[PDB]
């Protein structure tokens, strides 16, 4: 037939293309995270080094 | 007052799995199973045994041109 | 033993014992009396076909449901629609199995204590218990909040619950369904020529129903896409030929859901009293109701709803909440797949109503803790 | 028939699936780079504070 073909080819384009844009957007939100944890890190000691200053 | 629910353990939505995945496969095995049986059981054969009447018609068709032919020939009068 | 995990509804009556998938024994809830006078001697003629036998001697019989709205309006054909759904559909004695019927929400006591009385007086049941339509269709889905919508065929209701916990004052009852969907579609159908006016005529205009109509995404384009071209015009053969052409009657038949105005009921469409069920509900669970949209029942199976709610209320609702509509493709006996998983616990065994309790206390007992 | 609509479904199914967890990755990496960002200008302004400490 005619139908089936499309239809099936179309939904599991679908499928794989909202699969590939979830693990972007998971790979992205894991390097924000973790860059987001060094910006943490670095402004705890720079909070230690301007209260040493205010001192 | 409203009914008091006596405190259980578990558990709820992992039934989901149990009673979907299974049908999941399953089902759609066995009904391409059963398909696939009807269809051979049916088709071939009918078209084959609409054949065998065919040809079993077409003799019945000889042998009543014959007798009406006769029949014909000797009433003839 | 086993439980008897019967759903009377209002339209089907859905029958099976607790833990399977689907229920044994499904078949309309008819009782119709011959009305013709009868000729022939010896025929064996009965004096009522109950159940599916009477939807196939249609012809000569005088159907009537014996529940209107969710309540039942005439004990004696129900009290022989049960005893055919025991002794006929399921041929277990019910002397040997516990039962667990279904009622809708806000329904009159009477007819709840009438039916623990019958079950535990005639039939003689061990052990019965009642529980509300949409809380077994919340089980179905495997979720544990959510708000259903749970449109049978007698009444919609529309209850919400959060982590288990019921809200009682969110309960939005509204008496539209299948049956004055028929009705309005059976008036409708006049409009081209077709008059189906007899009882036995209604249940042609229910299938004209099911297989035809469907629920339009936008309803002012498609009057006027149906009005224009002919793409729409779908035929359909009656019992003996004369085929009939449905026009713009398919989408408006179901439309009437969702603006009630139709048929002159004056409150808001199921798109509407869904939001105002969940603005009812306290400020912090309302994000939660939002996501986890349950629809439900019989007439919920229109092709094209899932949608046309979901646009409806996006269009209500914050433009910030996500609105997702759980449309699981088992709709139907949805219900009855979640009476038997509450039967088949456990944690429930405890919650009959014994025997024993119900003769110290009178049928009163429903209300009492063993709700 | 009867076994290409349940595949349809099934197959419809893992769309909604797939979809429904693509948007909420997407909607997850929205919040962890606001969440990054927001942090970093907090950075900033206290490396202003700490110079006009030093001033
Ligand atoms: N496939 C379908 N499409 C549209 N409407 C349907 C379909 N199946 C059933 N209905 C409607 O739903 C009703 C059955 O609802 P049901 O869920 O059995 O009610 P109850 O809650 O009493 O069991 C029927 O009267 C019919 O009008
Ligand atoms: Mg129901």
């Amino acid at each position: 037939m005619d139908a089936i073909k499309k239809k099936m080819q179309m939904l599991k384009l679908d499928k794989e293309n909202a699969l590939d844009r979830a693990e972007q957007a998971e790979a992205d939100k894991k390097a924000a995270e973790d860059r987001s944890k060094q910006l943490e890190d670095e402004l705890v000691s720079l909070q230690k080094k301007l209260k040493g200053t205010e001192d | 007052v409203p009914p008091k629910i006596p405190d259980g353990e578990r558990v709820d939505f992992d039934d989901i799995h149990r009673k979907r995945v299974e049908k999941d496969l399953n089902e759609l095995q066995t009904l391409i199973e059963a398909h696939f049986e009807n269809r051979k059981k049916e088709e071939e054969e009918l078209i084959s045994l609409k054949d065998r009447i065919e040809k079993r018609r077409a003799e019945r068709a000889e042998q009543q041109r014959i007798r009406n032919e006769r029949e014909k020939e000797r009433q003839n009068r | 033993t086993t439980a008897l995990v019967c759903d009377n509804g209002s339209g089907l009556v859905k029958a099976g014992f607790a833990g399977d998938d689907a229920p044994r024994a499904v078949f309309p809830s008819i009782v119709g009396r011959p009305r013709h006078q009868g000729v022939m001697v010896g025929m064996g003629q009965k004096d009522s076909y109950v159940g599916d036998e009477a939807q196939s001697k249609r012809g000569i019989l005088t159907l009537k449901y014996p529940i209107e709205h969710g309540i039942i309006t005439n004990w004696d054909d129900m009290e022989k629609i049960w005893h055919h759904t025991f002794y006929n559909e399921l041929r277990v004695a019910p002397e040997e199995h516990p039962t667990l019927l279904t009622e809708a929400p806000l329904n009159p006591k009477a007819n709840r204590e009438k039916m623990t009385q019958i079950m535990f007086e005639t039939f003689n049941v061990p052990a019965m218990y009642v529980a509300i339509q949409a809380v077994l269709s919340l089980y179905a889905s495997g979720r544990t909040t959510g708000i259903v919508l749970d449109s049978g065929d007698g009444v919609t209701h529309n209850v919400p619950i959060y982590e288990g916990y019921a809200l009682p004052h969110a309960i939005m009852r509204l008496d539209l369904a299948g049956r004055d969907l028929t009705d309005y579609l059976m008036k409708i159908l006049t409009e081209r020529g077709y008059s189906f006016v007899t009882t036995a005529e209604r249940e042609i205009v229910r299938d004209i129903k099911e297989k035809l109509c469907y629920v339009a995404l936008d309803f002012e384009n498609e009057m006027a896409t149906a009005a224009s071209s002919s793409s729409l015009e779908k035929s359909y053969e009656l019992p003996d030929g004369q085929v009939i052409t449905i026009g713009n009657e398919r989408f408006r038949c179901p439309e009437t859901l969702f603006q009630p105005s139709f048929i002159g009921m004056e409150s808001a469409g199921i798109h509407e009293t869904t939001y105002n069920s969940i603005m009812k509900c306290d400020i912090d669970i309302r994000k939660d109701l939002y996501a986890n949209n349950v629809l439900s029942g019989g007439t919920t199976m229109y092709p094209g709803i899932a949608d046309r709610m979901q646009k409806e209320i996006t269009a209500l609702a914050p433009s910030t909440m996500k609105i997702k509509i759980i449309a699981p493709p088992e709709r139907k006996y949805s219900v009855w797949i979640g009476g038997s998983i509450l039967a088949s616990l456990s944690t429930f065994q405890q919650m009959w109503i014994s025997k024993q309790e119900y003769d110290e206390a009178g049928p009163s007992i429903v209300h009492r803790k063993c709700f």
